[PDB]
RNA sequence: AUACAGUGAAACUGCGAAGCUCAUUAAAUCAGUUAUCGUUUAUUUGAUAGUUACAUGGUAUAACUGUGGUAAUUCUAGAGCUAAUACAUGCAAUCUCGACCCUUUGGAAGAGAUGUAUUUAUUAGGAUGAUUCAUAAUAACUUUUCGAAUCGCAUGGCCUUGUGCUGGCGAUGGUUCAUUCAAAUUUCUGCCCUAUCAACUUUCGAUGGUAGGAUAGUGGCCUACCAUGGUUUCAACGGGUAACGGAGAGGGAGCCUGAGAAACGGCUACCACAUCCAAGGAAGGCAGCAGGCAAUUACCCAAUCCUAAUUCAGGGAGGUAGUAUAAAUAACGAUACAGGGCCCAUUCGGGUCUUGUAAUUGGAAUGAGUACAAUGUAAAUACCUUAACGAGGAACAAUUGGAGGGCAAGUCUGGUGCCAG
C-alpha cells in the first residue's frame, strides 16, 4: 500500500508527440 | 566566489585512547589483520558506531512503522550485500550484534591472504600494493578495499602481473640476462 | 591487433560528410594515434586521408579501450572548406598563422 | 526531490524486472582509491555518455563548477559509501511520509471518496 | 588594357566607439502587472515615390611637391597641384465619363482628371469598446523636404550595321507606413519595529481649474489668473535597523556629437596640483593604479558569444597556462651456532615452554627515480596510457619524545679506611 501511494504520488508529479523523437527521426534518417 | 563544500572526517579519536584494554585491543586487531596504524581502527569503529546507532534508533520505533521498516530493511540489505551479515541474520537486532572484526574480515587484504593467494597478511598487503591483485578485471592497490560476495569470488591475479601469466619481472629477466652473458 | 569499431554513422549532407563514434580496442598496448586511426578510417571508408578527421579520444579506465568521435568528408575540398582551422593544422592541411 | 532512495530498491525487488548490472571491475572509480561507484552516480554518468554521444563532443567541466562536483561527491563516498552502497541517507533526516502520503488533491477526504475507491 | 582596369602605403568619405573606487538607502530601490487613442526609436523584416542629360561647377581641397619659424609637442605660415556615394547645381505620359451604338469583347468624336513633406483653416469620415483614429478633398504656407548626375560582375534579345534599339544578377542610397531592437512615463499588488514619532503639506506649487512655455511626447514639468485645498489614529509625517541584506573619474559651472549619453570623449571660464624650458611659452588630469606595514605574468581568438566599408579583421568579453587524502621505506625460504626466553608476586618466591642471534645464505616482486613515444591541446602544460633502465647497508640512508644503563691510571665535593653525592 505505502509503495503504491508513492507511485501514485510520483505519477501526479510527473496531439501526442515528442520533440526529441522528431529530432531523433531526423538523426535516424540522416543515419 | 561560488558556494563552498561539505566534507567530513571518516574517523574519530576514541573517548580515552589510554586504557590498557583498548591498547592491546588495537594491538591484536592490527596484528591479526595486519594494518598500518590505529587510524584504520578508529575509522572502522567510527562507521560501526554510526551503523549501530542508526539500528538502535530504528529499534526504538514501534513495530511496523514506515520509518523503522523501510530504513531497517535498508540497513540490513546493504549489510548483507557487503557480506558482513549472512542471509540467515536478516534482522536488525543482529545488526546490533555486529563487531569490527567482521568489517576487517571484509577488507580485501584479508581475502588475498585468506583464499591462498598470499601466505602472510603482510604478504597479501604487499601483493595488493604491488599491482598483483585483480577483483574481476580491475587492478586494486588499496588494502582497505572491502569485498562483496560476487566480488569475493572474483579475486584473482592480474593478467599484467608476472605471476598471473605476464612476462617475468625486472629481477628475473635481469638475472637471466646476466646468466646468459 | 588494433580493432576499430564505428557506430551511430550519421550522414551529414549539409556539412557533406559522415559523423560517427569510433571505439578502438588495443589490448597490450598504449593507444592508437590519430594519424594511425585516420589511416584505418580512410582505408575502411574508401576516402582520402585529408578528408578524415578524428578527435576526442578518451581511454577507458583500466586500459585496452578508447572512445573518440570521427568524421569522413565526401571530398577533400569539402573537408578543407568545413573543418576547423586548428584541426586542419593538426593534419597539416593548413599552415599555422 | 520527492524521490527517496530507500523506497525505490523495494520497487526493484518488487518490480520483477531485471536491473542491468555492470561488471565487477568496471565499477571501481580509480584503482580502488575511490570506492565502488554507487548506484546513483552510475545513473549520473550514463546521462553524460547518453548526452555525450548525441552532442558529438565531450563536455568539459568549468574550473568553478569543478570545485563543487567531485570532492564532496567523492567525499560523501568516503563519509557514506562503504562498498558502492550508501550509508548516508540514514544519518540524514527526511519526512518520507509526504512522499508516501497520497497528499494530492485526489485524496480520501470524506466517507464517500474512500467508498468510491473501494469500488 | 592609350581613360583605368591586379595589389596597394598615405589622405578624403561611410559605420561603430553606449572593469574599478566611494556612498548607502524600507515597497521613492526592486519584483510582478496594466496603458501609452500620450510616446522617440540606428538596425532587422515587408511593403512603399511615372508628375548639358550620350551626364554641370570648383563655387576644392586633403594626401602630395617645394620654401621657412620655433627649445618644443597629435606646434606652425607661404606658394603650387589633383579626385568622390564629400561639397553645391540640375532633366512628345497615364487614367475616367464615354456619343457614333459605328462593330454589338470591340474600337471610338468630345468632355475631363492627374506628386510627396511642414504649418494653418475647412469639408467627408474603413478600424477599435471608445477618437478630432486611418484615409480623402479644398485654400494657402514653408530659410517648402524628397522624388538616383553613385559602384561591381555578365554581354543576352533584336533588328531598322549603326557599337542603333532594347537588357541580367547585385551593392550603396531615398519618402512614408508597419515590424523588430530598445527607451521614457504609467495602473494595481508585494512579511521589520514603531505614537516613549500625531499632526504633515502651502517652506519661493502644496491640492485643482483655465491659457501659455518646455517637452518623442501626457503631465504644475515650468509660467499668468483664479478657488483653499490634499494625506492622516484605517497610522500620514518622523526615527532605528544583519534594508550588500546608487553615485563620481582632481572640485564645483556651462556647452558640443549621436537613434540611443547630460558620455570614464572633447571644448570654455574658474578653484588647486604638478612637469619642462633658451624663462619668450608649452603641456597634463596619475590628486591614477598595484603593493607592503611585495615576482600578476606568458600563449590565443579556437570554444560561447559581441562590433565593422565585414566570411577573412578584432574583443585583458572570453579561454589556456605560470605560482584535510590514500601508498612505499619490503615479502619468502634454507643453514649454522647457542639454553635459556618470559609472566605474576610490597614481602619470600611462585607460574610456564622452543626460544635467541648483536650468525651465515638463496632465489623472486615492484614503487620512487633515469625516461623513448603516442595522445592530449588554437599550440602548449597537465591527465590517461606505454618501450628501455632502475635494490641488500636494498647508503634509493622518515622524524619526534620518553625511560634506563654502563665505562677511565679522567675531574670536583662531603664523610666514621676500600664509602657517598
Amino acid at each position: 500500500r505505502l509503495a503504491k501511494q508513492y507511485l501514485e504520488n510520483l505519477k501526479s508529479e510527473a496531439n501526442n508527440f515528442d520533440a526529441g523523437d522528431l529530432d531523433k527521426d531526423i538523426i535516424a534518417s540522416r543515419l | 566566489p561560488r558556494a563552498p563544500r561539505t566534507y567530513s572526517k571518516t574517523y574519530s579519536t576514541p573517548k580515552r585512547p589510554y586504557e590498557s584494554s583498548r591498547l592491546d585491543a588495537e594491538l591484536k586487531l592490527a596484528g591479526e589483520f595486519g594494518l598500518k596504524n590505529k587510524k584504520e581502527i578508529y575509522r572502522i569503529s567510527f562507521q560501526l558506531s554510526k551503523i549501530r546507532r542508526a539500528a538502535r534508533d530504528l529499534l526504538t520505533r514501534d513495530e511496523k512503522d514506515p520509518k523503522r521498516l523501510f530504513e531497517g530493511n535498508a540497513l540490513i540489505r546493504r549489510l548483507v550485500r557487503v557480506g558482513v551479515l549472512s542471509e540467515d541474520k536478516k534482522k536488525l537486532d543482529y545488526v546490533l550484534a555486529l563487531k569490527v572484526e567482521d568489517f576487517l574480515e571484509r577488507r580485501l587484504q584479508t581475502q588475498v591472504y585468506k583464499l591462498g593467494l598470499a601466505k602472510s597478511v603482510h604478504h597479501a598487503r604487499v601483493l595488493i600494493t604491488q599491482r598483483h591483485i585483480a577483483v574481476g578485471k580491475q587492478i586494486v592497490n588499496i588494502p582497505s578495499f572491502m569485498v562483496r560476495l560476487d566480488s569475493e569470488k572474483h579475486i584473482d591475479f592480474a593478467p599484467t602481473s608476472p605471476f598471473g601469466g605476464a612476462r617475468p619481472g625486472r629481477v628475473a629477466r635481469r638475472n637471466a640476462a646476466r646468466k646468459a652473458e | 591487433a588494433v580493432t576499430i569499431r564505428t557506430r551511430k554513422v550519421i550522414s551529414n549532407p549539409l556539412l557533406a560528410r559522415k559523423q560517427f563514434v569510433v571505439d578502438v580496442l588495443h589490448p597490450n598496448r598504449a593507444n592508437v594515434s590519430k594519424d594511425e586511426l585516420r589511416e584505418k578510417l580512410a582505408e575502411v571508408y574508401k576516402a582520402e586521408k585529408d578528408a578524415v578527421s578524428v578527435f576526442g579520444f578518451r581511454t577507458q579506465f583500466g586500459g585496452g579501450k578508447s572512445v573518440g568521435f570521427g568524421l569522413v568528408y565526401n571530398s577533400v575540398a569539402e573537408a578543407k572548406k568545413f573543418e576547423p582551422t586548428y584541426r586542419l593544422v593538426r593534419y597539416g592541411l593548413a599552415e599555422k598563422v | 526531490k520527492s524521490r527517496m532512495q530507500a523506497m525505490e530498491e523495494y520497487i526493484r525487488e518488487s518490480s520483477d524486472q531485471p536491473d542491468w548490472s555492470a561488471s565487477i571491475g568496471a565499477d571501481i572509480v580509480n584503482h580502488g582509491r575511490g570506492g565502488i561507484k554507487s548506484l546513483r552516480d552510475t545513473e549520473k554518468e550514463r546521462r553524460v555518455t547518453s548526452f555525450e554521444e548525441d552532442n558529438f563532443t565531450r563536455l568539459n567541466i568549468t574550473n568553478k563548477a569543478e570545485k563543487r562536483k567531485q570532492k564532496q561527491r567523492e567525499r560523501n563516498a568516503r563519509m557514506n559509501v562503504i562498498g558502492g552502497e550508501d550509508f548516508g541517507i540514514f544519518s540524514s533526516k527526511r519526512k518520507l511520509e509526504d512522499s508516501t502520503s497520497r497528499r494530492g488533491a485526489k485524496k480520501t477526504r470524506s466517507a464517500w471518496d474512500r467508498a468510491q475507491r473501494r469500488l
